[PDB]
């Protein structure tokens, strides 16, 4: 089994 | 169909930082840094540290030089120097840390094959860039042939142009897409030297290996 | 009516250089990525026989989340964050008896920035081996708790002390043990 | 010593549970410092800025189908992959409770006014914990220090019973918890 992360996004411009 | 760096690429995720512009560090910051390692007994890993980070540079601009005709390669540049300056953070607290600066090396490594496995995978679900960069591949090969006897004079960067709108130059995407015709450009100059008896030619980029592999 | 709660948790804080990548479950920490070293630990070995993760990804949010920090403190126009002072406390693992092994856990609650420093004391002497402390764990209210531990030998004769330093408070507050 | 000011950037993706996995709700949030900008709730679908500075984010992220679709699936993709990943050691742990009673003063001066109940060392949290005097239970004197969560996934409490034990009588501390089928019991003979 592997945890499965959430990417982080980069914010406004 | 095309050959990606990683056959079988793991799943990859955007972050959406393709608009970032300044991710490169500079001489002078990429010197205040190395600048931290000023004690003797780290001096010779301080040199092994200095060539990777020159190694990771040649890296990241070497996959913009192939593939900047994929959308998704800023996003792939641009990750590469966000992660490098994390572990530049543990650099500059750890800068005398031999063991430090080796995981920190390992790690350098580590962002580089990642690199190349996300960029395999976005190309994977482009399969239209792939046929694109594909088709350039063609042609080039083929100018490896029709350039055969012909006089190329490259000296003042301005026949290569020319002998490609004068044996593409009505192909669609020759007219259409510039990082298209640039694979193209550039491949004349590649294969002028393949003329000259260059042999390094097939380590020189994915493109040139590509072009001149069988 | 909510049964569990698994968070994952990320921070990245300024002008220390200081980030963290960790996964909550119902309150006690599944795992995190050690940045420096880049790499998953467990908060309990067994979990690692069982489970896995990329620390690389987790290079690849803090990565991210670095360049985020820079943007919003400029959109903010410098806003710098209110240091809230910790809450100390410090109690046994179980009931304790003479000469039976046993821990002490020092409880530092209610706090920000994620930055603090914990020093254990033994008679006025700073005491480390055998320590052991847990990152920084997330708080519903944004703030953040953290253990510190110190396993020992009960004894009729020993005054410990856990001392925590923080921003938010005016001198190194000073939570006192000895069996009482 | 450091007087500096700190600016702090926080981020969290919270996975709520509900009947096993039945209903399953995602939270991520945005934090600057110590406020909370911006999120996206799966029960809403798209990222709502939560103070002015949130805005911006919202509006960017909310103009890229391809996220918010990732985003809207992650509840299947990510919660519920996560939850059983673990499952077996998280959802599952059991630890038995330690039970003892030890008897207290209230007071430095005052006699031994209060019987403690300490229950340690047990997971998950959820247990119950009563006193009986000869069979009958106790209530009206009791306290409680609450749940402690040590931090290392285990809970302790103490129970604390008011009452000077009187010559003949045999008080009972009943502990009852999911690592157990029967509840635990220690008896204290005045």
């Amino acid at each position: 089994p592997k945890y499965v992360k959430q990417n982080t996004l980069k914010l406004a411009t | 169909s095309m050959k990606l760096r990683v056959e079988n690429p793991k799943k990859a995720q955007k972050h959406f930082v393709q608009n970032l512009n300044n991710v490169v560090f500079t001489n002078k910051e990429l010197e205040d840094i190395y600048n931290l390692s000023n004690k003797e007994e780290t001096k010779e890993v301080l040199k092994l540290f200095k060539l990777k980070v020159n190694q990771f540079y040649r890296h990241a601009f070497g996959i913009v030089n192939d593939y900047n005709g994929l959308l998704e390669y800023k996003e792939i540049f641009n990750m590469m120097f966000l992660k490098l300056s994390v572990v530049f953070d543990t650099q500059r607290k750890e800068a005398n840390n031999v063991e430090q600066i080796k995981r920190n090396i390992a790690i350098l490594d580590e962002i580089m094959a990642k690199a190349d496995n996300d960029l395999s995978y976005f190309i994977s679900q482009n399969k239209n860039f792939q046929e694109l960069w594909d088709k350039a591949v063609k042609l080039t090969k083929e100018m490896k042939i029709k350039l055969k006897g012909q006089k190329l004079d490259l000296r003042d960067g301005e026949v290569a142009i020319n002998k490609v709108r004068e044996l593409f130059g009505s192909d669609k995407n020759v007219k259409e897409l510039w990082w298209f015709r640039s694979l193209l450009v550039k491949g004349v100059y590649l294969i002028k030297r393949y003329y000259e008896g260059d042999i390094e030619l097939k380590t020189t980029s994915d493109f040139a290996k590509a072009v001149f592999e069988d | 009516k909510e049964e569990h709660v698994i968070i994952q948790a990320e921070f990245y804080l300024n002008p220390d250089q200081s980030g963290e990548f960790m996964f909550d479950f119902d309150g006690d920490e599944i795992f995190h990525v050690d940045m420096a070293k880049k790499e998953t630990v467990w908060r309990l070995e067994e979990f690692g026989r069982f489970a896995s993760f990329e620390a690389q990804g987790a290079l690849a949010n803090i990565a991210v989340d670095k360049a985020n920090l820079e943007i919003m403190t400029k959109r903010s126009n410098y806003t710098p964050i209110t240091n809230v002072p910790p809450e100390v406390t410090v109690l046994t693992n179980s009931p304790v008896e003479l000469r039976e092994p046993n821990v002490l856990i020092c409880f530092i609650d209610k706090f920000t920035p994620p930055v603090v420093n914990v020093t254990w004391l033994r008679n006025g002497k700073p005491v480390t081996t055998g320590v052991s402390e847990t990152v920084f764990l997330p708080r519903e209210d944004h703030l953040f708790r953290k253990f510190h531990y110190l396993p020992f030998l009960p004894s009729t004769e020993d005054v410990y002390d856990c001392r925590v330093e923080h921003w938010g408070l005016d001198e190194p507050l000073l939570k006192h043990w000895e069996f009482d | 010593g450091d007087t500096r000011p700190r600016f702090l950037w926080q981020l969290k993706f919270e996975c709520h549970f509900f009947n096993g996995t039945e209903r399953v709700r995602l939270l991520e949030r945005c934090i600057y410092n110590q406020e909370e900008s911006v999120r996206f709730d799966s029960d809403v679908g798209e990222y709502r800025a939560v103070t002015e500075l949130g805005r911006p984010d919202a509006e960017y992220w909310n103009s890229q189908k391809d996220l918010l679709e990732q985003r809207r699936a992650a509840v299947d993709t990510y919660c519920r992959h996560n939850y059983g990943v673990g499952e077996s050691f998280t959802v599952q742990r059991r630890v038995e409770p330690k039970v003892t009673v030890y008897p207290s003063k209230t007071q430095p001066l005052q006699h031994h006014n209060l019987l403690v109940c300490s229950v340690s060392g047990f997971y998950p949290g959820s247990i119950e914990v009563r006193w009986f005097r000869n069979g009958q239970e106790e209530k009206a004197g009791v306290v409680s220090t609450g749940l402690i969560q040590n931090g290392d996934w285990t809970f302790q409490t103490l129970v604390m019973l008011e009452t000077v034990p009187r010559s003949g009588e045999v008080y009972t501390c009943q502990v009852e918890h999911p690592s157990v089928t029967s509840p635990l019991t220690v008896e204290w003979r005045a």
